[PDB]
């Protein structure tokens, strides 16, 4: 949504463009558009959905 | 200078005109060809007339 994806080598984070604050990638800090196929250099990772452990109560 | 991939710089630059980043990635081949072709038209214009 804002900022950029990065990896420390083993894990993927989203972070601000101008200051490294690694945030876990979630359905709140990211937006979807279409399926994988079209994007040159897309990568595979989990994106966490904050709602699911809450409704899992 | 902080390195960034050019397809990621252009997605920041799309986001800076209120066009959502996915509009670049979903059209990256097309946007690249339009840039390359427009640079071709600059060569043709500058080569054709002073
Ligand atoms: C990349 O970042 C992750 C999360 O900050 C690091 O994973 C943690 O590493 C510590 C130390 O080994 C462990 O105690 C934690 O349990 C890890 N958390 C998770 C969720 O796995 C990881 O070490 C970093 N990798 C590199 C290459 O720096
Ligand atoms: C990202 O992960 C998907 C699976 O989650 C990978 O898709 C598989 O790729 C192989 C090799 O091309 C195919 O034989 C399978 O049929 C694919 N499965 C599905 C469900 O599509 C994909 O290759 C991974 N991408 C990268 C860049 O590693
Ligand atoms: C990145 O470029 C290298 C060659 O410089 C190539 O081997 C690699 O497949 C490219 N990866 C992507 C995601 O385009």
């Amino acid at each position: 949504r804002e900022g950029v994806f990065v990896s420390n080598g083993t894990h993927w984070f989203v972070t601000q463009r101008n200051f490294y604050e690694p945030q876990i990638i979630t359905t709140d800090n990211t937006f979807v558009s279409g399926n994988c196929d079209v994007v040159i250099g897309i990568v595979n990772n989990t994106v966490y959905d904050p709602l699911q452990p809450e409704l899992d109560s | 200078a902080l390195q960034i991939p050019f397809a990621m710089q252009m997605a920041y630059r799309f986001n800076g005109i209120g066009v959502t980043q996915n509009v670049l990635y979903e059209n990256q081949k097309l946007i690249a060809n339009q840039f390359n072709s427009a640079i071709g038209k600059i060569q043709d214009s500058l080569s054709s007339t002073a």
